């Protein structure tokens, strides 16, 4: 359970239904600005199952400002926060109207959650940039500290994203690598033959 | 060194690390600048189509009820006329807090005619009182969004004051090079804006202004040709 867990796979296509709950969503998804997602596969994505009540963390740039807002509220959340990662170098300075200073990650809830530790961590990330497209460590503290020990999932996350108490979905991981028995159960009578299609 | 973890740990907000050519374009501005005119108005019970004529960009600063710990609610804002007002290329700049006004601010936009291009964050530090709560809020909200919109056909979208004192609920001035920097045009509109903010430039119109001068057709006058299309940052146009 506890150590990082991952499957390979198109996110369009898997049945996230065998994985279960959990206390917290995040999400970096490839929006269609300017290998990505259509809008309407976007809206389509089954996020209304893999929570009864907690947060969602959605990264939105440009106009997925506004299409990740409508897809937070279609999947059945509220937008209670929105935090913002100022980019910097090693040396703490910051990295088509203006230069961007920053990205955004609209916070979202469902339902009623109860006992998670809300207002330990500010709304403002500090932190180095590192490869393209890859979002700052510092995310991961501070959703441990809001909700401890709770199980968690990443949509679109890349190798270097796994993380204990995760599961982390994604076309560029190396296979499939389960854990918790709950999930290895359902996984093997929904894939008997390890292959995810349609 | 993880910032987040620093702050649980101490209080100081991670934007408290953050450290760190144009005056020949300021001083263009400065040089095109209308003089300052002014007008108390209570917004609520005006009727916004006296303010003519049309406007190059409007600052929109309604008084937010999450300012303070007359305040408007986003009901009230809304329901403004500003698609009225604006030049049919012209762009808003809408302070928008940091709760539902995120969303409802960008109803508003879409609602007058907008898209939103740019999302303006005020990122507010607290060096001079480490460590310090809406019901929804996940985590401690330490900044306030300018959202941009355009209608119609050297700067960075951060600025970083210290938190001011309580009860001070001015925004930075910072806002403004911003907005002039873009040499959008002349006819500038600040709704809310207070005797505080009053600058050349500027029509400001707001319900607390203790002295107005503002006169429509006088105003327009700075505008009539040779000048109808000037940008504001370009030299001014020779006269006899
Ligand atoms: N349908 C998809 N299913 C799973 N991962 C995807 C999909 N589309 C793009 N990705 C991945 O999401 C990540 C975006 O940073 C990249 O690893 C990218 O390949």
């Amino acid at each position: 359970l506890f150590p990082p867990q991952w499957i390979c796979c198109d996110i369009r296509y898997l049945d996230v239904s065998i994985l279960g709950k959990f206390a917290v969503v995040m999400a970096d998804p490839p929006w269609d600005i300017h290998g990505t997602l259509t809008d309407d596969e976007m809206r389509r994505l089954n996020i209304p199952v893999l929570q009864d009540d907690g947060f969602l963390f959605l990264w939105v740039t440009g106009r997925a400002m506004e299409l990740g807002r409508e897809c937070l509220n279609l999947w059945g959340y509220e937008r209670v926060d929105e935090i913002i990662w100022v980019k910097t170098n090693q040396l703490q300075r910051i990295i088509h109207w203006l230069n961007h200073g920053k990205e955004h990650c609209l916070v979202g809830v469902k339902g009623n959650p109860q006992g998670f530790n809300q207002g330990l961590d500010c709304d403002v990330i500090v932190a180095e940039v590192r490869s393209t497209s890859h979002k700052p460590d510092e995310i991961y503290g501070m959703i441990e500290r809001l909700s401890p020990g709770t199980r968690k999932i990443e949509l679109f996350g890349r190798p270097h994203n796994v993380q204990p108490n995760w599961i982390t979905l994604g076309n560029q991981l190396d296979g499939i690598h389960l854990l918790d028995p709950d999930v290895v159960a359902r996984f093997k009578q929904r894939y008997p033959d390890g292959i995810i299609s349609k | 060194n993880d910032y987040c973890q620093h702050f649980v740990d101490t209080g100081h907000r991670p934007q408290n690390f953050i450290r760190d050519l144009i005056r020949l374009k300021d001083e263009l501005i400065a040089k095109s600048n209308t003089p300052p005119m002014y007008l108390q108005a209570d917004i609520e019970a005006f009727d916004i189509r006296e303010l003519t004529p049309k406007f190059d960009v409007i600052l929109l600063e309604p008084p937010l009820e999450e300012y303070y710990r007359k305040c408007w609610t986003w009901d009230d804002i809304m329901k403004l006329e500003i698609d009225e007002i604006a030049a049919p290329r012209s762009f808003i700049f809408l302070w928008c807090g940091s709760g539902e006004g995120l969303d409802l601010g960008r109803v508003c936009l879409r609602k007058w005619g907008y898209r939103r291009c740019e999302d303006i964050c005020w990122i507010k530090t607290n060096k001079n009182n480490p460590g310090k709560l809406d019901p929804k809020a996940v985590f401690q909200r330490t900044k306030e969004h300018c959202l941009m919109g355009i209608k119609g056909t050297v700067d960075i979208d951060l600025i970083i004051t210290e938190e001011p004192e309580i009860g001070n609920i001015e925004k930075p001035v910072e806002i403004f090079h911003i907005i002039e920097h873009f040499c959008l045009g002349r006819r500038r509109l600040h709704l809310f804006g207070r005797d505080s903010t009053i600058r050349p430039g500027w029509l400001t119109v707001g319900p607390t202004l203790t002295n107005s001068n503002y006169n429509a057709e006088t105003y327009a006058s700075y505008f009539s040709a040779p000048n109808s299309y000037l940008t504001g940052c370009t030299e001014e146009i020779e006269r006899l």
